[PDB]
C-alpha cells in the first residue's frame, strides 16, 4: 500500500531523497545481500539531539497551544529509531552478517522519517492556523461593514481593512506556492482573484449607500458584495485545511 | 523572514544529511 505524497515542497525536498534511499535498501534486504558503521550512526544521533533542542525550543516559546501538545511526541519517535541505529551499529562490529542489525537500519530509518516527518507536518499545520486567523479577522471585519453609515467611518473602515486585505493576499500566495497538489493552488487562486477583484466593488458600493443616505440598490449590492467575498473566504479557509479525506 | 521556519528546516536537512551518510557508508 502507497506512502502518500509529501504535503509541501519544502517537506518534499528534505524527506524524498530518505525515503527512496530507504527503499532502495528494504530492496536490498529481500532480494541479495561493511564499514564501522559507529561514528556516521553518532553524527545521526548529534543531528537528531540537535534536531529536538531546536524543537524544544519552538515549543516552549510558542503561543500555539495545539502545537505545544503534538510536537513533542515527535521528539520521542526519532529519538528511539536512533536507539535502534545504536543497536545495529554495535551488532555489526560483532557481526557483519546479522540480520537483526539490517532489520534495526530500516526500522530506526523508517523512525527517523516518519518523525522528522511528524515534526515538520505539525509546523506546517501551526504556520497554516496563522494564515487562518488572519482569514478569518477579515471575516469578522467584513461584517462591520453594515455599520459603516457616514463617510469618515468608511475612511476608518477601509484603512483598516486594506492593509489585512494586501497581508491575507501574500500570505496565500506564498501558500499556494507550497502545495503539491495542483488542483488546491488552483482553487486557493481562484479565490483569492476574486476577493481582490471584489474589494474594490465593496468600497464603491458602501461609498455610494453613505452618499445616497435609491439607497435601497445600494444597500442590497453592498450586501451581497459581502456575502459574496465572504464565502470566497470560507472557501480558502477550507482549502488550506485540505488533507484529502474529503 | 521566518527565522523560526528556516531554523527547523535547517535542523531538518542536517538529519537527512547525516542519515543518507549512514545509509550510503552501509549500501556502499
Amino acid at each position: 500500500i502507497q506512502m502518500p505524497v509529501f504535503h509541501t515542497r519544502t517537506i518534499e525536498s528534505i524527506l524524498e531523497p530518505v525515503a527512496q534511499q530507504i527503499s532502495h535498501l528494504v530492496i536490498m534486504h529481500e532480494e541479495g545481500e561493511i564499514p564501522d558503521l559507529t561514528a556516521p550512526v553518532s553524527a545521526v544521533q548529534a543531528a537528531v539531539s540537535n534536531l529536538v533542542r531546536v524543537g524544544k525550543e519552538t515549543v516552549q516559546t510558542t503561543e500555539d497551544q495545539i502545537l505545544k501538545r503534538d510536537m513533542p511526541p515527535a521528539f520521542i519517535k526519532v529519538e528511539n529509531a536512533c536507539t535502534k541505529l545504536v543497536r545495529a551499529a554495535q551488532m555489526l562490529q560483532a557481526d557483519p552478517y546479522s540480520v537483526p542489525a539490517r532489520d534495526y537500519l530500516i526500522d530506526g530509518s523508517r523512525g527517523i522519517l516518519s518523525g522528522t516527518s511528524d515534526l515538520l507536518l505539525t509546523f506546517d499545520e501551526a504556520e497554516v492556523r496563522k494564515i487562518i486567523r488572519v482569514c478569518k479577522g477579515i471575516l469578522e471585519y467584513l461584517t462591520v461593514a453594515e455599520v459603516v453609515e457616514t463617510m469618515e467611518d468608511l475612511v476608518t473602515y477601509t484603512k483598516n481593512l486594506g492593509p489585512g486585505m494586501t497581508k491575507m493576499a501574500k500570505m496565500i500566495d506564498e501558500r499556494q506556492q507550497e502545495l503539491t497538489h495542483q488542483e488546491h493552488r488552483v482553487m486557493l487562486v481562484n479565490s483569492m482573484n476574486t476577493v481582490k477583484e471584489l474589494l474594490p466593488v465593496l468600497i464603491s458600493a458602501m461609498k455610494i449607500f453613505v452618499t445616497t443616505k435609491g439607497i435601497e440598490e445600494a444597500l442590497k449590492n453592498r450586501n451581497f458584495t459581502v456575502e459574496k467575498m465572504s464565502a470566497e473566504i470560507n472557501e480558502i479557509i477550507r482549502v488550506l485545511q485540505l488533507t484529502s479525506w474529503d | 523572514r521566518d527565522d523560526r521556519r528556516e531554523r527547523i528546516v535547517a535542523e531538518c536537512n542536517a538529519v537527512r544529511q547525516a542519515l543518507q551518510d549512514l545509509l550510503s557508508e552501509y549500501m556502499g
